[PDB]
RNA sequence: CGAUAACGAACGAGACCUUAACCUACUAAAUAGUGGUGCUAGCAUUUGCUGGUUAUCCACUUCUUAGAGGGACUAUCGGUU
RNA sequence: AUUGCUCUUCAACGAGGAAUUCCUAGUAAGCGCAAGUCAUCAGCUUGCGUUGAUUACGUCCCUGCCCUUUGUACACACCG
């Protein structure tokens, strides 16, 4: 098992800020970009031009910061810097519900496992939870600087109706929230820099958080205690665990350092070739995503193309 | 404001210009256009030990 | 001409002195965090202070820029300055002298391994 | 080529022009290779246009006019001597009739006649004004390829204008004949006559 | 008259590219857009050149009337 | 009859009394590695091709 | 910017304000405008084309208008100092 | 002869010497309209649209203005 660059997707004009896929269609990929649009892709397997765009979602006035997809892949939600959220139909465009009530940039969105309620972290230091019809159930406070990314933990154990969320902002302190009675539970102290991202494992018991310091820092949320802190040695943007292996991928400013965690070694240090751009900087990935089966690793870079990486 | 005082030699004009303080305004702009103030960040010590508070 | 004035160039360097670890090499994130953390009365001036602050950061990735002194930056420059040189350039493991150096060290009352060479005019 | 029909009938001769090649009102932009290697990159051909009236903005930067098509620049010099200022629909009619006349009078392609005409009437060396004291002195210097194209269009159109003035000949049939006369190169064209006149004064001053 | 012609061509070019955006896939949009934008850019983007206000002291915006000294 | 085509490699600066004339350093297409300084009247950038009507001459400046 | 017995500011320049350009993003509208559905006219005749109509009414905001906002900061890359 | 209309009469002028003005893109130039003055009267002005170029992206040659060095017996300051 080793990674190789198979192909690249080109549909955008701004930084591909987020990727998302859905387990129901392994030929699906939803990519959000800085040109305030979303593109859905038909993953055709070919030597060149692997994957083709088919649907564009336009309708956000300023930068769309991320996207999440429903499990079946019928609906998409996109969070944008125009203080709105838009729920879209991948088939017909034609947005159903527009969520307003955040007063600043919304940064991350995540739909429920049962697709019932919708969490939203914004730059107005609040975490608003919404219906499918669009009403903000709660406003979750105590959070000094602004929220930078939120996600939901995966229920893997049978008969856990419970849903708890994870939040990371630039106050160097990440939190856990039980949304059935709207409490705060955990205060994972320990970061020294602006936390850019956080990821829950499909185990639902691990959380890796990572920021400006370069410490991809690992926490066991099953016991509520720190596990260890990894080191990527420069600034990092996104993390994602593989759905099958015991693996973690990380978007450093140099490249994608991807980590196995059981013998604790980085495996490849993949760095693609760019044919230009050499003086200033090479463009760097700002958003990565695994497949459902974990076969393909997707990466959107700052040169508005999307590079893929295949296992062997 | 401008006034004409009528003396016995001729008219004496009186101009008065008053610059009010922008801070005491309470209605509209509180500062001049190019006044920029950066707020001083409150400085705290690095933690160097990872911990979880619980509930 | 697009030469920036004092106000843009002065507020930005003050802003970098006290907010260097927060802000980044992207104008957009930069134009958002200044907007809370400082008071600028107009949107056009906020866009030029943030735009020059983004420009100054890229200069800071490669070496020091004159006119900033925040205690962090020099200390990190201080940290990566040893280079731990293999052997001291002064030490010869396997010293040379003129005649006047030789009678100088004989005047000092020191005996030390010396090789005398004539240094002529 | 298969003709497609639709609810509004579109004429068949314009319908042919859609896929086949995107050529001019009647003439093709292929086989229109400019000969001289200095004047290439400054006549802008091989990106064909349908009509010689493009509402383009070429005046912003220093050399954007070199990307403007050479048939467009030919029309632009026609709307001159004051009474004709504006009137671009007047200019592109005249250019259409001029190109028709050139094709009827010699079988060879009209725009190829126009492109080698301006290469002939670019002045290669030209004089400048050094003072020298009282009596103004001449110094021969060399000409830019952009200036050579610039001079050529002006030299061609002034000759057409002064000859089609107070005269039964229309401006279109006048504009053709100096364009023919220059493209062969005759010294009976005004643009050729002016060109050698500048070079002799330059030759006088080396 | 000639302004009306350019507004017509931009409207039908944008209308065609909007139709393929909503209903047809995005592949047909990009080949449609590229052929337009390669030939002439103002088929899709409106020209930004606006009128310049007239100033007292001259007939136009730049021109002045005549200076005479004697 | 001789003319030489010459590719400009470095534009030097404006000369002449009014300023309408530019010193350029041109390279000949055939017989390269021969360099000369000449005067140009119009707008010139680099990688342009002049037609020198005679190559055995060099100006430096115009006073 | 740099040199530098000068450092750090003030007025003027700049910022500011008005106006013109962008917004299928928000709030809305027979004193703005489409599309339909009624009622009709003409031409065809297939399943259409172009109009007229103020009490046909239902929805709409693209275009028109002005409130609030967003957006450009020479952004990104290359070259040269 | 206020101005408007009809008919008739149907002059100079065939691109203008020495001189000289304005202008760098929706700009110059062409072309009209509204407003101001207004009982009536625009060949004027202030604005607005319509049609839309050529040339340059420089320099101190001319003309002005600014600065430096310098001399001064000037300081209502060379009209001293
Ligand atoms: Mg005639
Ligand atoms: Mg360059
Ligand atoms: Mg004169
Ligand atoms: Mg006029
Ligand atoms: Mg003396
Ligand atoms: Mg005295």
């Amino acid at each position: 098992e080793v990674l190789v660059l198979r192909g690249t997707l080109e549909g955008h004009n701004g930084w591909v800020t987020s990727l998302a896929t859905s387990a129901g269609q392994p030929n699906l990929l939803l990519s959000a970009s800085r040109d305030k649009t979303l593109i859905s892709w038909k993953l055709t397997g070919d030597d060149q031009k692997f994957g083709v765009p088919v649907r564009s979602f336009k309708g956000h006035s300023h930068i769309v910061q991320d996207c999440t997809l429903t499990a079946d892949g019928a609906y998409a939600l996109s969070a944008s810097w125009d203080k709105t959220l838009r729920l879209w139909d991948v088939a017909t465009g034609e947005t159903y519900q527009r969520f307003v009530g955040h007063k600043s940039d919304v940064m991350s969105v995540d739909i429920d496992k049962k697709a019932s309620m919708i969490i939203s972290g914004s730059r107005d230091k609040t975490i608003k939870v919404w219906t499918i019809k669009g009403q903000c159930l709660a406003t979750l406070l105590g959070h000094n600087d602004w929220v930078s990314q939120v996600r939901v933990v995966p229920n893997e154990k049978a008969d856990d109706d419970s849903v708890t969320i994870i939040s990371a902002g630039n106050d160097k302190m990440v939190k856990a929230w039980n949304l059935n009675q709207f409490q705060i539970e955990a205060d994972f102290i320990g970061h020294n820099s602006n936390i850019n991202t956080l990821t829950a494992s499909p185990d639902g018991t691990l959380i890796a958080s990572a920021g400006k310091d370069g410490e991809i820092m690992l926490w066991n949320l099953a016991a509520k205690k720190a596990m260890y802190t990894l080191s990527a040695q420069d600034e990092v943007f996104s993390l994602a665990f593989s759905p099958n292996r015991y693996w973690l991928a990380a978007a450093t400013a140099t490249g994608i350092k991807v980590f196995s965690l059981d013998p604790q070694y980085l495996v490849d240090d993949l760095r693609p070739e760019f044919a230009g751009y050499s003086k200033a900087a090479e463009p760097h990935a700002v958003s990565l995503a695994w497949s459902a089966d974990g076969q393909t690793l997707f990466a959107g870079y700052t040169d508005n193309v999307i590079r893929v990486w295949q296992v062997m | 404001a401008t006034r004409h005082v009528l003396m016995r030699q001729g008219v004496l004009g009186i101009k008065v210009k008053i610059m009010r303080d922008p801070a005491k305004s309470r209605t509209g702009p509180k500062a001049l256009p190019d006044a920029v103030t950066i707020i001083e960040p409150k400085e705290e010590e690095p933690i160097l030990a990872p911990s979880v508070k619980d509930y | 001409g697009r030469v920036r004035t004092k106000t843009v160039k002065r507020a930005s360097k003050a802003l970098i002195e006290r907010y260097y670890p927060k802000l980044t090499l992207d104008f957009q994130t930069n134009k958002r965090l200044c907007d809370e953390i400082a008071t600028i009365q107009s949107k056009r001036l906020r866009n030029k202070i943030a735009g020059y602050t983004t420009h100054l950061m890229k200069r800071i990735q490669k070496g020091p820029v004159r006119g900033i002194s925040f205690k962090l930056q020099e200390e990190e420059r201080e940290r990566k300055d040893q280079y731990v040189p293999e052997v001291s350039a002064l030490d010869l493991s396997r010293l040379n002298v003129d005649n006047q150096t030789s009678d100088l060290v004989k005047s000092l009352g020191l005996k030390l391994p010396l090789s005398v060479i004539n240094v002529s005019a | 080529f298969t003709p497609v029909v639709l609810a509004t009938p579109i004429p068949e001769e314009v319908q042919q022009a859609q896929t086949e090649i995107k050529l001019f009102n009647k003439w093709s932009f292929e086989e229109v290779e400019v000969k001289d290697a200095s004047l290439v990159d400054y006549v802008q051909v091989r990106q064909p246009i349908f009509v010689a009236h493009t509402a383009g903005r070429y005046a912003n930067k220093r050399f954007r006019k070199a990307q403007c098509p050479i048939i467009e620049r030919l029309t632009n010099s026609l709307m001159m001597n004051g009474r004709n200022n504006g009137k671009k629909l007047k200019a592109v009619r005249i250019i259409k009739h001029t190109l028709d006349i050139i094709n009827v009078l010699t079988d060879q392609n009209p725009i190829q006649v126009v492109v080698d005409a301006i290469t002939n009437t670019g002045p290669r060396e030209d004089t400048t004004r050094v003072g020298g004291g009282g009596a103004a002195r001449r110094q021969a210097v060399d000409v830019s390829p952009l200036r050579r194209v610039n001079q050529a269009i002006a030299l061609l159109t002034i000759g057409a204008r002064e000859a089609a003035f107070r005269n039964i000949k229309t401006i279109a049939e006048t504009l053709a004949e100096e364009l023919i006369n220059a493209a062969k190169g005759s010294s009976t064209s005004y643009a050729i006559k002016k060109k050698d006149e500048l070079e002799r004064v330059a030759k006088s001053n080396r | 008259h000639v302004s009306q012609v350019y507004a017509i061509r931009q409207a039908i070019a944008k209308g065609l590219v909007a139709y393929h955006q909503k209903y047809v896939d995005e592949q047909s949009k990009n080949e449609l857009k590229k052929a337009f934008t390669s030939y002439d850019r103002t088929l899709l983007i409106a020209d930004s050149r606006r009128p310049e206000p007239k100033k007292f002291g001259g007939k136009g915006a730049r021109s002045r009337f005549q200076k005479s000294y004697r | 009859t001789p003319v030489t085509l010459a590719k400009v490699i470095k534009v030097l600066g404006r000369t002449g009394s009014r300023g309408g004339v530019t010193q350029v350093r041109v390279e000949f297409l055939e017989d390269t590695s021969r360099t000369i300084v000449r005067n140009v009247k119009g707008p010139v950038r680099e990688n342009d091709i002049l037609v020198l009507m005679e190559s055995e001459r060099e100006a430096r400046r115009l006073r």
